[PDB]
This record gives C-alpha cells, structure tokens and sequence, in this order.
C-alpha cells in the first residue's frame, strides 16, 4: 500500500502523511557510477558537462568523452529517483537502472524510462502485486504516484483517451526480467477501472469480504507462463514462447474479453538441454510435480543420476528446482474455471513429447542421441502414437538427415544428434500450447472485438549457446519486429512528421535503427525466409539451406551475421545471427529437420497420427516426414496420415506479422521494456555492466536520447480542453485561451518547445507522461468530491420551507395579544356564548 | 452577489421577526443559516466557522446587528453563486470529458467523500441529468438547476 | 470507410451502378481514369442537365481538413451557458475520444470525422415515406431565365427542363386537372 | 480566407508572419492568434488509427484554412434550427 487510514487496519498496515510523511525528510544515498563494459560498476567522476554530453573520468579504469548514444552513466543523485527518465539533464537508461538496482532489493521494480519503464523481476509474486496500491494510484495518471506498472497503463487509459485514437501496450525488452508477470499488471489495471473503484474502504476484513470477478482475465497469464517460460541463460526463467493476447475493451473502457493468440512455442526442447543450465523445465512439471502416477504409467522412467559427478551438465539446474511452473499454474486453472479434467490431458502430451526425447538425468555412454536413462527404447514412443519400423532405435543412434528416401549424412556434431528421431514432439508441444487458446477464451470471451483494443506482445530475448536451430525463429523474429517499431516510430516515422507539418526540428536520428527494413519477406534475418521456402515440398537438405543464407547480405544493424555451411565454401565451426543483440549462435543442421519433422527415419503413412484420440486432435498443421498433402492453412484442420500441413506452419504465422505491424500504426503504442538482470543467472545479483552491452546493442541509449528532442507519443491540443475538469470546467478557461498556452505555463516554455514537447499542426507529441504532471494539479482540487456542493444542496431546502415561516412572522404578533386577552376576558367574561346546549 | 445590498438589510429586518416565537428578534443558530440561505450565501459548515456564525442547531446565536460582519465574510469569499470547485469538482473516475461520469460513481462518492448527505439528493444529481445505457451520465446540468435556483435572488 | 485510407473511390461508382442505375434513364455513365484517384464523371437523373463532377478532395473532407477536436473547443464554456448554446453534453463540443465510428461531433466516437451523410440516411426514411402517401398538390417550378427578371423568359432553358420533366404524360391525366 | 501557405515559422513549426488577418478571426473564438496559425496548416489524418501528415502546399493549405470555416458553419446552423423548432 502507499496509504492507509487508521480504520482500516484489520488487514492493512496504516501509512500516514499526517504528521510524518513516513519519515519526514526524504534523504539520497547515491553515487556517480559509469557503466563498464564487462561486469558491474564503477566509480567515476564528472570531467566536464558540454549540456546534454557528459566526458567522464572512470577512478582506476579508463576516460572517455566520447557520443552518448554508445556511453551510458548514473546520472547525480538529484537526477536519480524522477518520473519520466528522459526529461533529465544527462540522457542515460544507466540511470533507469542504478534506481532499479536498489530498488530491486527493496522489491519495486519499475522506474520510469521516459514513455516506457525499465524492469528486472525473477518472474515471480512481491507485495507490490496486491490490489490495494491499485486504487490508490487509480486516477493519479502517469506521474503524481511512486512508479508502478499499474501507472503505466493509467497514463495511457488516459493517453487513451486524449490523443483520439487506440493504445496498445506491449512488452519489449530481453528475456530475463518478467514479461509474463508484467502482462498481468497490464490487464489488472484495466480489471480496475473496468469494474469501477470508489477509492479504499475505512473498512478491512474481519468480515472477510473483498471481491470482483475480473481478476481471471489477469490470471490467463501465469497458465501461459508455464508452457512458455523455464531456466534459461538468463535470471530465473525467461520467456521463450510468444504470447499475444488481445484483450478487449469496451466502448467505455470496462472490461469484458480477451483473445489469445498463440505464436509458437519453442520447437526443440526436451531433446536437446543447455550446457550447465536447462532449456526448458516445462516438460519436467510431471517429473518433480503434477501427478507423479500418470509418469511410471506411460512408460517413462528416469535413473537418477543422484548428484553430479560429471556425465551431464547438460543435466545441470542451477536455480530453484524443476517444477516451480507447477505452483504458479494450478492455482491459476481455478480462478478462469480452467477443468480439472482439462490439465491432466495437457500433461499427457507434455509426457508424450518427453518420450522421444529426454537427455535426463546424464548422457548415455554410447547415445548419441535421446533416450532416457533405464533403457527404454522407442517403445514408450509406439505405446501412444502406434509407431514401427525397423528402424526404431538403435538406427537413429547413428545421425541420418532423410531428404525424401534417400539419406544424404552431411554435417551433424556430437550434441546435435536427436534430430533421427525428430520431429512429432516438437509438432506435438507448439500444438498442446494452442490447446490453450481454445479452452481458456471459451470462459475469458462474452462479447468479442470492438475498440479499444490492446495488442500485447511478450516474446523472448537474447540467449546464448550451441544449440539454437529452428525453434526461436518466429518467437525472435517477434521481438525483432517490435524492436524495430521502437526504433521507427521514435526516429524514422517520427521525423518525417517533423517535415510534414513544416517542423524546423528536421532528421534527428541517432543509429542502429530498424525502419520495416526487415519487414521484407526475403530479407528479415536471412533464415527465416529459407525455412518457409523448403518446407513445402520434401528437402531437408541444410547445406542448401545454408547455402541461399550465404548468399543473403542484409545489416546496418544486428539482423545478420555469416553463416558456416556443413562442408562446401566456408568451414565448419558455429555460425551466428543477430537479431538485436550481440551474436547468437546456431547449428549446422537442424531448421529442416525441425520442422520436417522425422518420427524415427522411416517415412509416415498413418504415424503422423496418434494411436490415441487426444494425440490424434494435437496434430493439426505441420509438414510430417517424407510427402505431404493438401491444405492446412491459418492453424486449423484436423491432420491427416502424411504431412499435416502442405504449407509452412511459420508462413501462416507472417499473416499474422504483416497483420500487426499493420495494427500498430492502428494504434499508439505504450511500451514497457524489460532488461536483462543479469548473464550469470541467480537472482539478487544485478551485474550492470552485462546489462550495459544489451542496452546498447538494442539501442536502448539512443531511445533514451530520441525521448528528449523528439518525442514518440502523439495526442492532439484539445485534451487539455476537454477530459480535465480543473484545467477545464469554469475554473481555468477553455476554449478563451490557447490550447498550447495552458501546456506552457504549468510546464514552462522555458527552452522546452523541443525539450519537453514538440510543437506540431493539430497534435502535439508527448512522452505520454507529460500528461501525468499537467493531471497531478488537476486532482488536488478535485480530493474531497464534494464538500462545496453539499452547502447548495441545503440552499434551496431552508429557503424554500423559509416561506412557511415568512408567514409566521405577522402569526406571532398575533397570538401575543390574543395570550394576553385569555386572561382579560376571563376577568370581562359574558363575551362569549355559542351554540352548545346552555344558551337561552 | 459579492457585496452587502442595501435590500438584504431591509429582507433581514423582516426576517428577525421570524427567528423569535414571540415576533421579536433574536436569530436562532439553524435559522442562523436560513437567513443566509435566503440572502444568497451558502457557506459550508467549515466556511461558518471561519465567518463566525452558524447554520445549525446548538451553535453560537446572534442578535441581527452581530449578523452583518458574519454575513459580509461569505461575501469575500467563496459561495454567493461563485463558480469553482462544483461542477469542477466532480468527475476523476473519467479521463475523458464528454460532460459525463459513471452512474455508479454518481451517488456513493459523495456518500465515501464529501461533507455527506440524504441518499435522495444523491438521487437528484443523478435525476436532472440525460440517461443512455452506455454508462454516461452528465454532471454539469445539476450544479446550473441552482444556479437557476427557486430564487436566483433574495428569497422570500 | 473515410477516415482511413482504405477508401478507394473505385468501389463508389461500383456501388452507384447496383443502387442508382437499372430503372434510371438520364443517368451518365462513370467512365474512370484508371490511375491513381479519380477525376472521373458521372452524371444523375434530374430535370437539369448533365454534371462534369471532380471526385477527389471528396475524400480529405470526411478525414476533415480541419478536424472534429479543434473546432470542438470553441465550443466548450467556462460558466457553461456557452455549452447549451451549441450541445447538450454528448456530442457536438464534447467528446468520448478514441478513433473509430462516423458522424460527430464526439459522438461516435472522439475525432470521428463526420459522415453526418450516414446519420442523413436514417432520418432521410422518415422525412421521405410519410410524404409519400399525402394526395398531391404539386408545383413544377420551371427556370424561365436566368437573369430572374419579368417579361424576360427563355424558350430553349423551358424546352430542356420539360423533356426530363415527362411533360406528355404530364398533360394526360392532368388533362381534367382541377 | 485569403490564407495560403504559411510555412514562415515562429516557433520550429508552420505557422505565419500575418497577424491582424488571424487576430480577427482568433478574438471572436477567445483562442489567439498562435491557436489559430498552428491547427490550419495540415489535418492530423487518421492513417490507421494513428496520426500523420502529408506534405501540403500552397492550395493544399488554401483549402484547410476553408476546412475550420465549413466545420463551425454546419454544426452551429444544424443546433439552431433545431432549438428554434421547439418554440414552433
């Protein structure tokens, strides 16, 4: 909470700004940091300030004095510890994130980042996820409030409604830091609104009360979470699926639905584990969780390896154990009135994907490809799908790459060896994600779009090692997407507007930007075109593959890097790609043996469907080994015996790309950027000089940079005309003074007509927390609603019965004669006699 | 108003002999309120106590010629049909201004805030104004029905 | 679909030639210029002739050339009797925001750009149908010439106007007019 | 009218080097002369949903100066017949 009254207490500790403000003076406790190039950081010292450009001297390291759009340094105390990080002095996310750091111990986690906000998170529960600090930072807008992710989404409710146009929120950012857990604090925000608040009670549980219902829209995330994010190379977990969920608003704003989109969830994964970490746990909830019974009865047994004593690693956890996906989903499924019976069934699946694989717990001392420990064979395999050949193990144990029916044995290293048996239990793992969509909208949907609507993105990151092949494709090539409307709708876009409206505040470009320069469909990282053009027809030749990519130059920022093809021209030895960040390594072979998709080297005829009729309903799009046939297209059918799709699965999945890049130039978007805590894992260790090299290579500095000249958000000039209601109303004049004038005079003008704001035609361009400062005097005023009102209300009632008594003024001057006269009379009497019976 | 007029020290002459049962004068603390009420002056019972009067019942009483510099405070400041903080103090639960708020947060915010009042004059903000079922009720219309009021000028 | 660029000013004809054309006769043919945006003619039936149209800058109008929010500020107050003067609240100085929806004003919805054309359909039915069951009294006002002047008529403006007013027929049944 | 192609900045962006002209129109509104100069020159046009512009000149800005005009003639003529019909 951030304030509490003292009737309250019953559940919530008390925070009062009445005599202490919660310790009365606020105090500093910074330094001056410059950001290494390695680990950490650094003390340094200020040599000389030239205005925006800052020439630091790191004490016992190096100078430097160099641009700003590759040096990034905390900023003084003073210019630490301020909303809206982009209106500063010194124009560094290095800042953002020595505040972040701190605060990172003291769970709060978001500091603002100019329109965006920076975010280091385990992906996991702190105190500040509560509903309470929602209503209370409910209508305060962007700044007025601590920084918040529930502040976020209020200053674009309210850039919402005041630029006339849509919003979409998004989550951009590397892997390592939570996207799916700050998805959550997206669509809880609007859950609030949504369902209205009066503000908090003077009144807490004793009495257990407190509910609304639109928290299961704010609980579809961490079911998501778990058949999408486990250990990886960064932090905790990292995501490596992409989500997409487009959750709907009304009219009004309240809200009602939600539509999940589902990309693709990582084509590998269980067959293949990362060098002294996991690769993904997700398969291992059934292993160390879920129902422990429902694992020895579909014939899995694993040998413990019972610690290390060096035969994996590979095998090889290094944080909180496998399983830790399992809590977060089964408390989840209640709240959405996700079935019982409808989790156990995800699981079996999940179990049948393990079953071609596995590496788990050490490597076989002869294997060279998949296989459990205890001895299996392939017969786990054909217990669920039916499968036979003759070539059912102990044949996949050497490498074979199935080019039609012949065996073209080209390349393969010795960790690379799992793609023989292929090839199903990817199908059947992106295929269990989609099952997801069609369980989880059939409660979350009553009505179903409509504007507004909110595109919310939460993909994957940079990672590093080995083995990477066809998997992080489409998931990445989101990110990069993103990244690249980051860098055009902030420095492309944004200044040819500058020059469309006659602004003398022309081409204010800083590098490494992506403008639908990878947008094209033959040019987007250079593999990606060439897995979609090969699966289509029998071909998983790599060397050709490899071949069309070394024949594709593409860059002027990280999108590509050379390839080494398996033999002819080049060596071998592991290529890389770059999609934002550094070098990310790749295989060899392995793109069209990933989505071809080999069951055991033997070509399909019927065992591309499931002996069972829930594996069977799991297949649906995706090329089988050997021929395909006709049909499959967006995400549906019903499979068929060979192939299941005639065309690609991730070409059906660029519909959707060019559909919303399309979308958010239909919208403005609200970013929220999360950074890597950290490339050494564990948390409670932020090394930010690791962190540095990400925030430089994404080009993060030169966002920080764009955040002050030019601007990203785009409202109009009457808003401040109409949606206030003190800056508005009776009380400042709208509509008899300039619509630009009243922005200036609160915020200055004072060399803040391209510092603060750029000037435009019919729109002003804000960061969309400009807004927040220019509302934080609104509600001042607006605090007690209403004790003025009140005085009227009893206006009209006592004048109007006043009348009643206006009358009675001349009464009284009549009944204090007539009080006298009943005793005069009564001394005069015989002057009175009326009808009874007495008279005569 | 915004000063003393020469006609609400002639209304109140009339009106002293209305506050004593007996047809004489002595200003009783609610009917304290009344006579400013019924001369255009409206303060809150916070604003009383800073003018030094009264508006209800158990309060301090006066005599009409210790009524004036209490009168003449209000005078200065806010509420003599003044304009600020009334229909501008409405509507934060919106970040659009279409004239409307949300019915709901039309009736139990100045029953959670405010100085709080009868639950049929909560009623009556919502009764005055327009009615759609997209949620979107108007604020503003209620606040100028006083301004309209049974007498814009001194009552009687 | 104006107020997005996906507005193609070849679909318009498209639909004129279901909706106005079959029963109409004095009705000019859109032939289009098929580059970029129209410049196109068409021509309707009337007793007047034949209309050179230009079709674009039709367009740039229902995007507004200048906009729903910036006129809607000069008509929002500061005691609020200005507001009554040109609204009552929804709509018209007053605004719900967001993109999206024809007609307004700022009902619906925000910055619409107008299309009060569309709004002018549905009461359109209602001015139109009741009319057409009244008895007739009619008046065929005629241009006698253009200078508007008495003892000054034009014999070839009359002779047009009365070919496409059905003048023949118009004679065979009101040849008992009262 | 008789505005055309103001891209003469005072402030990094089209506006004009006119005053009495703009001053003219700009005191009946209440908005000034800045308010006014600003908002002619080019429609924020809803391409998506979003917000550009496109390069206008010298006739191009001519008839956007005619936009504000026609916007304020029809809306306040459609409110008055209508208030004057209540009476009848």
């Amino acid at each position: 909470m951030a304030e509490d009254p003292d009737p309250t207490e019953y559940l919530y500790i008390s925070m009062e700004q009445k005599r202490k403000d919660q310790t009365k003076p606020y105090d500093g406790k910074k330094m001056v940091w410059v950001a290494d190039e390695k680990e950490g950081y650094l003390l340094g010292l200020i040599k000389s300030t030239q205005g925006d450009i800052c020439t630091v001297d790191i004490e016992g390291q190096e100078s430097r004095q160099v641009k700003k759009d590759l040096l990034q340094q905390v900023n003084p105390p003073k210019y630490e510890k301020c909303e809206d990080m982009s209106n500063l002095t010194y124009l560094n996310d290095a800042s953002v994130l020595h505040n972040l750091k701190q605060r990172y111990y003291a769970n709060l986690i978001y500091t603002y980042s100019g329109l965006f906000c920076v975010a280091i998170n385990p992906y996991k529960r702190f105190p500040i996820y509560t509903n309470r600090t929602v209503q209370i930072y409910k209508g305060r807008r962007r700044t007025e409030v601590p920084p918040h992710l529930f502040a976020i989404s209020d200053g674009a409710y309210s850039a919402m409604l005041a630029n006339r146009e849509n919003q979409s929120m998004l989550i951009t950012g590397e892997s390592g830091a939570g996207k799916t857990e700050n998805t959550k604090k997206v669509i809880a925000y609007y859950a609030n609104v949504g369902a209205a608040t009066p503000k908090p009670g003077k009144e807490a549980p004793t009495k257990e009360k407190k509910a609304t219902l639109e928290d299961q829209v704010v609980q579809t995330n961490p079911v998501l979470e778990a058949f999408g994010n486990a250990k990886t190379v960064r932090n905790d977990n990292s995501s490596r699926f992409g989500k997409f969920i487009r959750i709907h608003f009304g009219p009004m704003g309240k809200l009602a639905g939600a539509d999940i989109e589902t990309y693709l969830l990582e084509k590998a994964r269980v067959i293949s584990q990362q060098t002294l970490e996991r690769s993904y746990h997700i398969f291992y909830q059934l292993m160390s969780g879920g129902i422990e019974n429902l694992k020895a009865d579909l014939l899995l047994s694993d040998d413990i390896y019972d610690y290390h004593f060096v035969s994996q690693g590979k095998i090889e956890i290094p944080g909180v154990d496998d399983a830790e996906e399992l809590r977060l989903t089964d408390t989840a499924f209640d709240i959405l009135g996700f079935s019982h019976e409808y989790k156990t069934d995800v699981y079996k699946i999940t179990a049948s994907c393990m079953h071609l694989g596995e590496m788990k717990f050490k490597q076989r001392p002869r294997e060279e490809q998949a296989e459990a420990d205890g001895t299996e064979e392939g017969e786990r395999v054909a217990h669920l799908l039916g499968v036979n050949a003759a070539d059912l193990y102990k044949n996949l144990v050497k490498p074979k790459i199935k080019v039609g029916n012949e065996m073209v044995t080209q390349g393969r290293n010795a960790t690379q060896v799992s793609y023989s048996v292929g090839g199903l239990a990817k199908a059947m793992f992106d295929r269990t994600f989609k099952w997801l969509v069609k369980r989880l909208n059939e409660t979350l949907d009553t009505k179903q779009k409509r504007q507004y609507f909110i595109g919310v993105l939460d993909i994957a990151g940079f990672e590093i090692f080995d083995y990477n092949g066809f998997e992080q494709l489409c998931i990445n090539f989101t990110n990069e997407k993103l990244q690249q409307f980051f860098n055009h709708h902030m420095f492309v876009l944004e200044q040819e507007e500058y020059k469309r409206e006659g602004i003398d505040w022309v081409f204010i470009d800083f590098g490494l930007d992506l403008a639908a320069c990878i947008e094209l469909i033959e040019k987007p990282m250079g593999i990606l075109s060439i897995l979609e053009e090969e699966s289509m027809f029998p071909k998983a030749t790599d060397k050709s593959f490899q071949d069309k990519l070394n024949a594709n130059h593409l860059g002027k920022s990280p999108n590509f890097v050379k390839p080494k093809p398996p033999k002819p021209g080049q060596q071998e030895a592991h290529f890389s790609i770059a999609h934002y960040a550094g070098t990310v390594p790749y295989n060899i072979t392995g793109w069209l043996e990933k989505n071809k998709d080999p069951v055991n080297d033997t070509v399909v005829d019927q065992f591309k469907k499931g002996s069972n009729k829930l594996v069977q309903e799991i297949f649906e799009d995706h090329p089988g080994l050997g021929a395909e046939e006709k049909g499959g297209g967006g995400k549906g059918g019903g499979g068929r015996k060979k192939g299941a799709s005639f065309q690609t699965v991730s070409a059906l999945y660029r519909e959707q790309l060019n559909r919303l890049m399309a979308s958010l130039h239909s919208t403005q978007p609200h970013f929220v950027r999360c950074i890597i805590p950290n490339e050494l894992k564990q948390p409670g260790v932020i090394d930010s000089g690791l962190v540095m090299h990400q925030l430089t290579c994404n080009g993060v500095l030169e966002g920080i940079r764009i955040c002050r000249k030019g601007f990203p958000n785009r409202m109009v000039y009457p808003d401040f005309k109409q949606r206030y209601t003190i800056l508005a109303a009776s009380a400042v004049p709208k509509g008899f003074v300039d619509a630009k004038k009243v922005t200036e005079a609160v915020l200055g003008a004072i060399q803040l007509d391209a510092n603060d704001y750029r000037l435009g035609n019919t729109k002003v361009f804000f960061r969309a927390g400009v807004l927040g400062r220019l509302e934080e005097m609104r509600d001042d005023r607006l605090g007690k609603i209403v004790t003025w009102l009140q005085a009227w209300i009893r206006w009209y009632l006592s004048k109007k019965e006043f009348k009643k008594l206006q009358e009675q003024r001349v009464a009284l001057l009549v009944i204090q004669r007539n009080l006298r006269k009943f005793l005069t009379l009564r001394n005069w009497l015989w002057y009175k006699l009326y009808i009874k019976v007495k008279p005569l | 108003m915004a000063d003393l007029k020469a006609a609400e020290v002639e209304k109140a002459r009339e009106h002293f002999e209305i506050y004593d049962w007996e047809g004489e004068g002595k200003i009783d603390a609610r009917d304290l309120g009344d006579l400013l009420r019924s001369l255009d002056c409206k303060p809150t019972l916070a604003m009383v106590k800073k003018n030094g009067g009264s508006d209800k019942r158990g309060e301090k009483k006066l005599t009409l010629e210790e009524f004036l510099p209490i009168f003449s405070q209000i005078k200065k400041e806010k509420e003599v049909g003044t304009l600020e903080d009334f229909m501008e103090g409405l509507k934060v639960y919106d970040k659009a201004e279409n004239g409307t708020m949300l019915a709901a947060e039309l009736a139990h915010v100045l029953l959670s805030l405010g100085e709080r009042l009868t639950d049929i004059e909560c009623e009556e903000i919502m009764r005055v104004c327009d009615e759609d079922d997209d949620g979107f009720l108007k604020y503003e219309p209620f606040v100028k029905t006083i301004i309209a009021g049974p007498f814009p000028d001194e009552g009687k």
